[PDB]
RNA sequence: UUGACCUCAAAUCAGGUAGGAGUACCCGCUGAACUUAAGCAUAUCAAUAAGCGGAGGAAAAGAAACCAACCGGGAUUGC
RNA sequence: UUGACAUUGUGAAGAGACAUAGAGGGUGUAGAAUAAGUGGGAGCUUCGGCGCCAGUGAAAUACCACUACCUUUAUAGUUUC
RNA sequence: GAAGACAUUGUCAGGUGGGGAGUUUGGCUGGGGCGGCACAUCUGUUAAACGAUAACGCAGAUGUCCUAAGGGGGGCUCAUG
């Protein structure tokens, strides 16, 4: 499946979650009991990976939350047109469906480029969309 | 008392939620600034 | 399927009738495949790209360069494909002049899997601009084989513009052999498509120096 | 007009706004804080422009 | 709840039925009211026999058309076939049925001659004179009994040619059943050209 | 339409020597009769059309019975009231068209 | 138009399956409403039937007909003396005008079998539990 | 000017009629929840109780826009 | 609160969108020229001329078609605002 | 006078709606709550040499992985010194 489900107490830190319908990562954790009797909630503040919102919630700790499936994956540019990467895998493969970052990355990303260093991009998989999260250069195998 | 308005209750005398309201809102709800397009006082 | 095995057997008769017998050509008129894509946005939809390889092969003659290795390049001079080596492409440099010279030589390229990851710093992007970059080929492979398999390759990627064409094969080869082909290509492209069968504009069977013919 | 949602707006400029005199309506927008946005938008437009020729 | 082997009971006894229960302690007394009533009314139509006079008709479905028992009235086919009008057959005492057809002769017959049987045996008075009294019976059901018909003699030759009326019954459901196809297919061998 | 005599198959029952009873004037209740032939007929020339039969008039016209039997499915009940509708339309037509 | 519940500011104090204010539907006609309006108006007279004439997107307009049982032209003419019996005293209030008994739901058929002698006669006859002095 | 017609009124005009009671049974409208489901929301209780309108010695229904598929039956009601 | 249908009739203009009938059109620089792109194409020729090798240019030129985007006329047209 | 086929009204459809309605808000447990899972399972032991056998007893584990890490055959012998 392409998302699984999870305890609210089982997740921590540093961990993606789905908040209405959006794959994010955790920034925060909080739990506060609800009555002295009663089960303590947990309060959850995560920002979108794709977006950079912030979203919270509060759930009770037995709760389950759904939890999405993240995949980083390393490849080499090849071009930088019209908005849109094209990328190289190892054994070959090349994709060009992945679109340019618009922020700051992809100003730098684009700099880079026409300055001509060998850039190793990270692309992340999340619920069925696809995007750019950093760049690096190749320090050996130049 | 909280039976008696939205803003009662509670250990300290407080409103809890904002007291701004919704134009769309309905009787019984509509108690505090009604459709405020800014709050504050100027300068 | 809109489109039926009659109507395409009906289309290819009268093209070949055409290509063939009243108005030859001495050059060898290859049959194209012009699609238009219907309802679709490159810019927001996803970017389709796909490849299928034939049976019989459409182009037997065009030119394909393969980079390679010392055991690539011996291999090659069995299998007498023109190749040239990484010491080869450090000795052009990267000057533009000559490169876009060899992209506008060769069609196709075929590059072992250790050279492909430093065809791009050898030779920049203009190969990717151009849309011509090397396939991958391994020691274990056959040359050959996959010169074959590249000849016969098949690749539809959306880019920018709604309109693709494909070269489904000769005129010269039998009727069933191009009728199988180009069935199986247009089903290759609505399999690639979303929302198969209802984003297909239109689609033109042609032959080289030929007029057009409207499936749908 | 042809772009949607605009006639909803339309609708409620004719219901409301219609007795504005220009220099009423420059007020109200201030207050509303509607001008500053739009001034935002079209500084963000220069941006992009300026970005591209700093590359160059 | 559930428990020991029993089988699984069914007694719809969740509303207040309470409320709707008949106990029939009045079965006796009202069978002699009854009985009262029938005696009251034999009184006052003096001469005449209590029930009108019945057709013999054939039962419906095919779990009881084997039998044959009595209808509402007569067709007015049968009355004109007996030679009486309708007003007149039901101011002399003869059920007359407006919606019932023949369309089997033998009931037919059957009807129309228990209507002559019954005009042989009826005494019709003047309608203004002596009223020459005639000691009533009172059931002309009971003077007319309904007879179940003869279909066949107890005894005959065996007449065996070898159809065994097992195939014949299997062949006719096997023909009924692929009917429509085989004319489907009779259809398209015509229009194959 | 003579049964067969035995308890299955196309024609089962059993044979009995038919009658054919006269038949029964309610069976013809929707028959045309020539007076209300004659009414029907002026007041439809006094009335004229209503707004969906002409706008059927136009679909005729223009895009076709399939269309005009379409829209009148929709309109009315029935496919078999449109289908009717539709044929007395056209037989409008041709009457106009002749005059 | 519908018939709204009358009830204050729509609490209803059930189940969920009764929180409905809105979309509920009268069970007799306008016309039945509209006839039984005018018997009260004249109770004197006696309801015989009543048609559509008009109507726009605020009312429906009917026409009733009603018959004097007092006056002698009614008394005589053995046509239409029986309305003048006492069982026939506000048809229209128990349903026993054209629209009342297609409102009540009272045809032969298959399609009636809830309501074909009454619907609250066949409920108790089906809902009877019938006791014998010999026990069947 | 006069006499009609249509429509709408007024009379302590001549003569009538309606209301209220009763309500076991009857014809309608409106309409729950307790309860059961071992919880509970659809369901059930129940097309019931409460509320409202209208009759009679019975009421209602009733002489097929019926049931059927048979060799066909033949208004309604009740067992 | 928003939309549709009905209440709901009577008149004029101006835009827009489809159907299918046909027309023309595309100029940063460099490059013999006005490069919308794609895809085929090494021979097509009507001139024995144009492409091809070669020049420049991201994109190359004949000879073919396709697809957008534009402007453009018309229908007993279909329609919406 | 104003307004005008727009409001209004009727019926559907989307949004909003603790203002209000109805209801729910696990279990084990050296009391309950927090904690844990002893709640469906597996290995060794407690376990008293057939089998069975408890505790919120002890030491651990499971919600996977594998087109071979399955099946058949052949050849060879491993850790360590
Ligand atoms: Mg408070
Ligand atoms: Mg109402």
């Amino acid at each position: 499946s392409a998302t699984y489900p999870m305890q609210c107490s089982a997740l921590r830190k540093n961990g993606f979650v789905v908040i209405k319908s959006r794959p994010c990562k955790i920034v925060d954790m909080s739990t506060s009991k609800t009555g002295k009797h009663g089960h303590a909630k947990v309060h959850l503040v995560a920002i979108d990976i794709f977006t950079g919102k912030k979203l919270e919630d509060l759930s009770p700790s037995t709760h389950n939350m759904e939890v999405p499936v993240v995949k980083r994956n390393e490849y080499q540019l090849l071009d930088i047109d019209d908005g849109f990467l094209s990328l190289m895998n190892m054994d070959g493969d090349t994709k060009d469906d992945v679109k340019a970052p618009e922020g700051e990355l992809g100003d730098s990303l684009q700099t880079a480029f026409d300055e001509g260093k060998d850039l190793m991009v990270t692309i992340i998989s999340a619920m069925g969309e696809e995007a750019a999260i950093s760049f690096k250069e190749a320090a050996r195998t130049d | 008392n909280p039976v008696d308005h939205p803003h009662g209750g509670g250990n300290h005398q407080h409103i809890g939620k904002a007291s701004t309201i919704s134009r769309g809102a309905v009787s019984g709800q509509k108690a505090g600034l009604i459709a405020a397009r800014r709050t504050g006082l100027l300068r | 399927s809109k489109i039926t095995s009659s109507q395409v057997r009906e289309h290819v008769k009268e093209l070949l009738k055409y290509s063939n017998e009243t108005k030859k050509r001495n050059f060898l008129e290859t049959v194209e495949l012009q699609v238009g894509l219907k309802n679709y946005d490159p810019q927001r939809d996803k970017r389709f790209s796909g490849s299928l390889k034939l049976p019989n092969c459409p182009r037997p003659n065009m030119s394909i360069c393969i980079f390679g290795d010392a055991f690539d390049v011996d291999r090659a001079k069995s299998c007498g494909v023109d190749a040239m080596s990484v010491d080869d492409l450090k000795k052009l440099n990267k000057n533009k002049k000559l490169i876009k010279k060899l992209s506008k030589k060769y069609n196709a390229f075929i590059a072992s899997e250790v050279l492909i990851k430093q065809v791009p710093r050898l030779l920049g992007p203009q190969l990717s601009k151009a849309g011509k970059f090397p396939t991958p080929v391994s020691h274990n492979d056959d040359l050959y084989g996959k010169v074959t398999d590249v000849r016969s390759t098949i690749k539809f990627q959306l880019k920018k513009v709604l309109c693709l064409a494909v070269a489904v094969g000769n005129v010269e080869m039998e009727e069933d052999v191009l009728v199988n082909q180009i069935l199986m290509s247009v089903n290759f492209f609505v399999s690639l498509l979303k929302k198969n069968w209802q984003n297909v504009g239109s689609l033109v069977v042609k032959s080289s120096m030929g007029p057009a013919f409207r499936l749908y | 007009s042809n772009v949607r949602g605009k006639r909803g707006k339309l609708k409620k400029i004719q219901k409301k706004y219609a007795d504005q005199d220009e220099t009423e309506r420059l007020l109200r927008l201030e207050a509303l804080g509607t001008l500053k946005g739009i001034e935002k938008q079209q500084q963000r437009k220069k941006e992009e422009i300026m970005k591209r020729e700093v590359r160059e | 709840a559930i428990s020991k082997n029993l089988p699984i009971l069914k007694n719809h006894f969740r509303k207040h039925w309470q409320e709707r229960v008949k106990v029939h302690f009045d079965q006796a007394g009202k069978k002699v009211s009854r009985r009262n009533a029938r005696a009251t009314r034999a009184a006052k139509i003096a001469p005449r026999p209590l029930d009108l006079l019945r057709p013999v008709v054939r039962a419906p479905t095919v779990k009881y058309n084997r039998k044959v028992r009595a209808g509402r009235g007569f067709t007015l086919a049968e009355v004109k076939a007996a030679g009486l009008t309708a007003a007149y057959a039901r101011t002399i005492g003869i059920a007359v049925d407006h919606r019932r057809q023949n369309r089997n002769q033998e009931i037919f017959d059957a009807n129309v001659q228990r209507l002559k049987e019954y005009q042989s045996k009826i005494i019709v008075f003047p309608r203004n004179g002596k009223a020459p009294e005639a000691e009533q019976v009172l059931s002309a059901a009971a003077t007319f009994p309904i007879a179940q018909p003869a279909t066949d003699v107890e005894a005959r030759a065996v007449q065996d040619n070898g159809e065994s009326a097992f195939r014949t019954l299997r062949l006719a459901r096997s023909e009924k059943k692929f009917r429509g196809i085989r004319e489907k297919r009779a259809r398209e061998k015509a229009e194959a050209e | 339409t003579v049964k067969t005599g035995i308890a299955i198959g196309l024609n089962k029952g059993k044979k009995v020597t038919s009658m054919t009873p006269a038949p029964k004037i309610s069976y013809k209740k929707g028959a045309a009769s020539n007076r209300t032939k004659f009414v029907r007929s002026l007041v439809r020339e006094i009335a004229g059309l209503s707004p969906y039969e002409r706008r059927l008039i136009d679909l005729i016209r223009n895009s076709g019975e399939k269309r005009a039997r379409k829209v009148a499915k929709k309109r009315l009940g029935s496919f078999t009231r449109a289908k009717a509708k539709v044929e007395e339309m056209n037989n409008i037509i041709a009457a106009s068209r002749r005059h | 138009g519908n018939r709204k519940r009358p009830v204050p500011k729509g609490a209803t104090y059930g189940k969920p399956t009764n929180q409905g204010v809105n979309e509920l539907k009268y069970q007799r006609s306008l016309r039945a409403t509209a006839e039984e309006r005018v018997g009260r108006r004249a109770a004197n007279l006696r309801v015989l039937n009543s048609y559509w004439v008009n109507q726009d997107s605020t009312y429906k307009y009917f026409e009733v007909i009603l018959v004097d049982p007092q006056h002698k032209a009614i008394r005589r003419d053995a046509r239409y003396n029986w309305i003048c019996d006492p069982v026939h005293k506000h048809r229209e209030a128990r349903g026993l005008t054209a629209t009342g008994k297609k409102s009540r739901g009272i045809n032969k058929g298959h399609k009636f079998n809830n309501t074909k002698a009454g619907r609250r006669k066949t409920w108790k006859r089906q809902n009877t539990l019938s006791l014998w002095r010999y026990r069947k």
